[PDB]
């Protein structure tokens, strides 16, 4: 709904496509105006030149107009070729975005809008495409104390997924992008090395799910 | 470039003859203005990828990682890192040709790369996606290693070795750029090509193009109007063709630079604000991180990658 | 407009520090543009800097808000032309305010202009964003507890009108 | 200046921004014709005197 309000309220939202229309229109408007230029000729209107001057000199004025108008077309076409190259680059980007944002879930940062890409939707638009990129943005955060590792029996346990955090009195392991503390157990961590190498290892207790079952 | 001053500079008769060519000059001025605007768009897209200006703390204890060769040097006059200082120290209006200031001056661009470096250093890749969430640098690297298929413990057990290899590699960058003249050819070529384009454009004022003299005043001072107009039209055609050539070449080169700027913006987004998995996108090896540095008319990335170095033959199944 | 011994052209003649050899009558720049002359009667070397010129740009809020404007004479002094000399040129009509803000109308060389409460045009060195510092420390991590889903719009051109 | 902007943009409404509307020059003030000093004056003396 906000996209609808945003796109509607500010008229400039689609400037990136409107500019293209404007440039092409300017490109043609200039070209049409160029027919009125003399380029040194006695008149910009061909029919008055043929109706006023005899061949040996009317042909000279007409050659003057031919050079001027042909150079004008060459300018227009060169500008169109360069602009077409720009639009081709945009179309190739749009096709890449359609492939990777709409037909998939891109992991290229800021390719498919700010945040972490979840999905995208194409919408058509005159002479172009508009993507609505749906992204996950973390929004509220908290300060936790952390550690690279914990020591339990002299072995170092490192989290299998996520990071260790502390709420001040207890240590938890949690997925890195969303606070969700879990109790640190041997199914959350893996063991590598021992306590005397890791810089920053902190002492903790790792729960072993099997022991309660074996006593029970 | 002011087409009317370039072709017909301070000559009313010539200007009146130029007006018979209609829209050519306003079109050339428009194309050059479009390029000039695009260059500020290019710089904005490459460097203004961070909304906030981040700073590192006065405490530089990052677990042994020495960023002092990429982080701003407060002591110097323009708050640039030493590598930035090497880059800047290593790269080298008349007739209507003028040069506009860039919108973002070198000091502001240095501030943007400082913000990007402080963000990368103190929050990893989180400043790119959302709020910049602090994480200790060795833990950021533990994520960066985990991101390339190397278990976290490899960093922690080898943290001191890794930090020393990083610091040594940056020092080698300092020597590599310092001692080799050719490292910054890619930006010097851009400077040289623009200088050559403008020296050629100015030299074209000295050509006759079939006229009796390349100097407009010497035609006007010698010849009566009905024939001086013919010689002046000859000079106008030659000089207008010279500007059209220059502007077309500038438009094509600007398209090349735009492609480079779009690549640089992609690299900053995916290498600096994240950890790319695109092979050889962010330098050879397996990407761990990258660091922007400003440079005159461009950007230099230091790509930090994991390269396996010693291997053994095992039998497998 | 000067005519030094048939050499001709407009500019400002100023006292130079160049040392011509006794027989050389005019200094030429790298791209064959006259840079200095020997005055033929007093044999002194004058540099020729071309007469000041530049674009004139109008800095305005919209005619929907105000018809008050500022004029930038690009890349010249404020002598040849509430006048503020900037690296981009001489800005006439804008007030200089030191406190930075986000750039609204870019002017150049770091200088931006805006319409603010007076309710007048001001010029300032642009801010690059609010300053921040991430509260870094070797044992402290910030972790999100909540999230938002955002939708952004990316608009791309695909095609031109097929003119023939 | 505002009318110049309107004419440049061919509109009675001008959007917020900076628009290039003209070109300023500093016009030549004096035409100085300074030339070499006058020496080897022609022997009209003999013929006439
Ligand atoms: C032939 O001889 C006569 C006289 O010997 C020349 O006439 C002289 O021309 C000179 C030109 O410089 C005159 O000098 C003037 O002197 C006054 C003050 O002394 C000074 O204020 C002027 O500016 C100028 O220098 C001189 O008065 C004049 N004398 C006479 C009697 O006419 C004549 O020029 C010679 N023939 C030719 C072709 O030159
Ligand atoms: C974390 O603590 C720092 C100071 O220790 C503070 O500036 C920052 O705002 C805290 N984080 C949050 C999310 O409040
Ligand atoms: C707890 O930390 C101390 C360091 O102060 C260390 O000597 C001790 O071995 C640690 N405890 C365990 C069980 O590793
Ligand atoms: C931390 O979480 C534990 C849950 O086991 C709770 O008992 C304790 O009160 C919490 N402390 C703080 C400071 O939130
Ligand atoms: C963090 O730095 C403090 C000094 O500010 C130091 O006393 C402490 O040992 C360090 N801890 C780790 C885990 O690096
Ligand atoms: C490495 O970091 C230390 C601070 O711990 C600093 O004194 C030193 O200058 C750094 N190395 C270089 C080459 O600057
Ligand atoms: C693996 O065996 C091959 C034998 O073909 C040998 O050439 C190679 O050097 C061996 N690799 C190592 C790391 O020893
Ligand atoms: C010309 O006359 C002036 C006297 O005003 C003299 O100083 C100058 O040296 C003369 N010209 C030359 C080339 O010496
Ligand atoms: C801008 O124009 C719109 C109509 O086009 C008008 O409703 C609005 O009030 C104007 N802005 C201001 C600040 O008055
Ligand atoms: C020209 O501008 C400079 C500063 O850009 C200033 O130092 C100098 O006095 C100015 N000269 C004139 C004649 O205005
Ligand atoms: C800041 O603005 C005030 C005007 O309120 C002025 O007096 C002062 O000189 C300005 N500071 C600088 C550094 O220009
Ligand atoms: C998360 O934010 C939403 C609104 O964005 C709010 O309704 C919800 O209560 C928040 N959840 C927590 C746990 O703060």
């Amino acid at each position: 709904g906000k996209i609808q309000d945003s796109l509607s309220s500010t008229p400039s939202a689609l400037g990136k496509l409107q500019d293209v229309v404007n440039q092409n229109a300017q490109a043609l408007n200039t070209l049409v105006k160029q027919l009125s230029s003399n380029f040194g000729a006695i008149s910009s209107v061909l029919n008055d030149i043929l109706s006023r001057l005899d061949p040996p000199e009317a042909e000279v004025q007409i050659d003057r107009l031919i050079t001027g108008r042909l150079q004008s077309l060459q300018t227009y076409v060169t500008q169109q070729l360069i602009r077409a190259a720009e639009i081709r680059a945009s179309a190739n980007l749009a096709a890449t975005k359609m492939s990777e944002c709409v037909l998939g879930q891109s992991k290229r940062v800021d390719f498919c809008g700010k945040g972490y890409h979840l999905m995208s939707f194409p919408q058509s638009a005159p002479h172009g495409v508009v993507f609505l990129h749906v992204t996950y943005v973390p929004a509220q955060e908290k300060n936790f104390t952390t550690a690279p590792a914990i020591c339990h029996d002299g072995k170092a346990h490192f989290p299998r997924e996520g990071v260790f955090v502390s709420n001040g009195t207890h240590w938890f392991v949690t997925q890195r992008n969303f606070y969700e503390p879990q109790i640190i157990t041997t199914d959350n961590t893996f063991v590598s090395g021992n306590c005397d190498v890791v810089i920053g290892i902190v002492n903790n207790t790792v729960y072993d799910p099997l022991q309660p079952e074996l006593d029970s | 470039v002011d087409c009317t001053m370039y072709i017909c500079g301070d000559s009313t008769e010539c200007s009146n003859l130029l007006l018979q060519y209609g829209s050519f000059c306003t079109q050339l001025n428009r194309a050059l203005t479009g390029i000039a605007v695009e260059q500020d768009k290019n710089t904005q897209e490459v460097f203004a990828q961070v909304k906030q200006i981040y700073k590192t703390p006065p405490i530089k204890d990052f677990g042994g990682f020495n960023f002092s060769q990429i982080l701003p040097d407060p002591s110097k006059p323009s708050k640039r890192s030493p590598i930035e200082d090497l880059l800047f120290n290593k790269v080298t209006k008349f007739n209507g040709l003028t040069v506009l200031p860039p919108l973002l001056t070198d000091e502001m661009i240095a501030q943007y790369t400082s913000a990007l470096l402080a963000g990368t250093i103190t929050s990893g890749w989180t400043f790119g996606a959302g709020p910049a969430l602090q994480i200790p640098f060795p833990m950021q690297m533990a994520y960066r290693f985990n991101g390339i298929g190397v278990t976290q413990n490899v960093l922690y057990e080898n943290q001191k070795l890794i930090a020393n290899q990083f610091n040594s590699a940056i020092g080698k960058i300092q020597d590599s750029l310092s001692s080799t003249p050719s490292a910054l050819g890619k930006l010097q070529d851009v400077v040289n090509q623009n200088a050559q384009a403008l020296n050629t454009l100015v030299k074209q004022l000295s050509s006759n193009f079939g006229a009796i003299s390349s100097v407009l005043n010497d035609i006007l001072s010698r010849l009566d109007p009905p024939e001086a107009e013919v010689q002046i039209d000859r000079l106008i055609t030659g000089r207008l063709q010279s500007l059209q050539t220059y502007v077309t070449q500038q438009l094509i080169r600007a398209a090349e630079i735009r492609a480079s700027a779009n690549l640089a913006a992609t690299k900053m987004s995916e290498c600096v604000l994240g950890q790319s998995k695109r092979v050889d996108f962010c330098g050879k090896g397996y990407h761990l991180m990258s660091f922007p540095q400003s440079a005159p008319h461009g950007v230099v990335f230091l790509h930090v990658t994991y390269v396996p170095a010693q291997e053994k033959n095992f039998t497998t199944a | 407009n000067f005519n030094f011994n048939g050499l001709t052209g407009t500019g400002v003649l100023t006292e130079s520090n160049k040392k011509f050899l006794p027989f050389q009558q005019f200094g030429r720049d790298i791209a064959d543009t006259t840079d200095a002359v020997r005055d033929p009667q007093t044999l002194e070397i004058l540099d020729i800097t071309p007469c000041s010129f530049g674009g004139v740009s109008v800095i305005t809020p919209g005619t929907n808000t105000s018809n008050q404007v500022a004029v930038l004479y690009q890349d010249v002094n404020c002598t040849e032309v509430n006048v503020f000399q900037t690296r981009a040129g001489c800005l006439i009509g804008a007030e200089h305010v030191n406190n930075s803000y986000e750039c609204d109308i870019p002017i150049g060389a770091g200088i931006c202009a805006s319409y603010q409460t007076s309710q007048s045009i001001i010029a300032y060195t642009m801010s690059l964003g609010a300053e921040n510092s991430v509260a870094y420390s070797n044992n402290s991590i910030a972790i999100p507890t909540n999230f938002t889903i955002s939708v952004t719009t990316e608009i791309l051109p695909v095609s031109m009108t097929k003119t023939s | 200046p505002l009318s110049e902007t309107k004419c440049t943009l061919k509109s009675f409404t001008v959007e917020k921004g900076i628009y290039q509307t003209s070109n300023f020059r500093v016009q030549p003030t004096e035409s100085i014709v300074r030339f070499p000093n006058i020496t080897n004056l022609c022997p009209f003396g003999e013929v006439f005197n």
